[PDB]
């Protein structure tokens, strides 16, 4: 059996124009390209100590698969993708201590097309400060996962929720955290 | 060190 | 916008098996899931995986330099890599965070769950064993699985089904490539009385 995979995983889809470009090593992702800046993005800081990539390099791979996915597209008659819509789970991070700074952690998984709206909600309301949140990541069955991450001080008062919306979807998904 | 990328073919159009 | 959606995905990967004694090398095109197309370094050339390939696979295999450049992507690609990673990934060990608690404040000579909560470790592999008085507990035990938390490090809960009596000590163990010495937490029903 393989000890290990590195996967440079790309996608472009229309009619957003929307494209990634990744590296994946055993389903976490090394870095990917901010390809509106043009810059090579570490999912962790530690990455570029000593490892490089030329972010121009991922722009002339997603026009190769822009083309392609044009000549594709022609070569299916326009069959459009079957919308998948995710299973997700709400986690967090550690043992949950009230007053002990912890995190809340939105897994979205096992769906396609790799667009999908994320909001974590505190009480009802959108939270927009202190979110952070993953790109694309590859599956293996080729479609997608994704993760959003919400830094929390744990209360009695507070409760959470990640709404996930997908096409997919009959309604927007709510997945529920309180303490 | 630097990451090598891997080159995408461009499929026949046809 | 609910408008048709058309998806382009390739995929290079490079599979390592004994270090980089062996490696596999795949280019592999897809349509929405689909995948149309792959070069396999185990086969040496392109070959349709579906019909939508087909022109592809024969276009391809037809310019001996692209044939040529794929072929040597084991060591160009694939081992190069692993050369520039591996101190980061494959050499990536965080040693777990390890607590153990009952789910719920229950009296003694009652059934509760006792959870051992593993959190923050890498690689994936660990095992993760419970006893009570030093006897390993087989049955009764649900776990979460191995969970990514996406950041590089996986968690999991392993919980165990029982009926605590006064005394009595029951002990997580964890196995994992990060330890140097034994890893073992202990919840004594005594503490907790």
């Amino acid at each position: 059996k393989e000890e290990h995979v590195i996967i440079q995983a790309e996608f472009y889809l229309n009619p957003d124009q929307s494209g990634e470009f990744m590296f994946d090593f055993d389903g976490d992702e090394i870095f990917h390209v901010d390809m509106a800046k043009k810059e090579t993005v570490w999912r962790l800081e530690e990455f570029g100590r000593f490892a490089s990539f030329e972010a121009q390099g991922a722009l002339a791979n997603i026009a190769v698969d822009k083309a392609n996915l044009e000549i594709m597209t022609k070569r299916s008659n326009y069959t459009p993708i079957t919308n998948v819509p995710p299973e997700v789970t709400v986690l967090t991070n550690s043992p949950v201590e009230l007053r002990e700074p912890n995190v809340l952690i939105c897994f979205i998984d096992k769906f396609t097309p790799p667009v999908v709206n994320v909001t974590w909600l505190r009480n009802g309301k959108p939270v927009t400060t202190g979110v952070s949140e993953t790109v694309f990541l590859p599956r293996e069955d080729h479609l997608f996962r994704k993760f959003h991450y919400l830094p929390f001080l744990p209360s009695t008062e507070d409760v959470y929720d990640c709404r996930v919306e997908h096409w997919g979807l009959d309604e927007p998904l709510l997945k529920h955290w309180e303490f | 060190k630097r990451i090598a990328k891997a080159v995408n073919e461009k499929s026949c159009n046809c | 916008d609910t408008r048709p959606r058309f998806l382009e995905q390739v995929k290079h990967e490079c599979h390592f098996f004994n270090g980089t004694e062996r490696v596999r090398f795949l280019d592999r095109y897809f349509y929405h899931q689909e995948e149309y197309v792959r070069f396999d370094s185990d086969v040496g050339e392109y070959r349709a995986v579906t019909e939508l390939g087909r022109p592809d696979a024969e276009y391809w295999n037809s310019q001996k330099d692209l044939l040529e450049q794929k072929r040597a992507a084991v060591d160009t690609y694939c081992r190069h890599n692993y050369g520039v990673g591996e101190s980061f990934t494959v050499q990536r060990r965080v040693y777990p965070e390890v607590t153990v608690y009952p789910a719920k404040t229950q009296p003694l000579q009652h059934h509760n769950l006792l959870v051992c909560s593993v959190n923050g470790f890498y690689p994936g592999s660990i095992e993760v064993r419970w006893f009570r008085n030093g006897q390993e507990e087989k049955t009764g035990v649900v776990s979460t699985g191995l969970i990514q938390n996406g950041d590089w490090t996986f968690q999991t809960l392993v919980m165990l089904e029982t009926v605590p009596r006064s005394g009595e000590v029951y002990t997580c163990q964890v196995e994992h490539p990060s330890l140097t010495s034994p890893l073992t937490v202990e919840w004594r029903a005594s503490s907790a009385d």
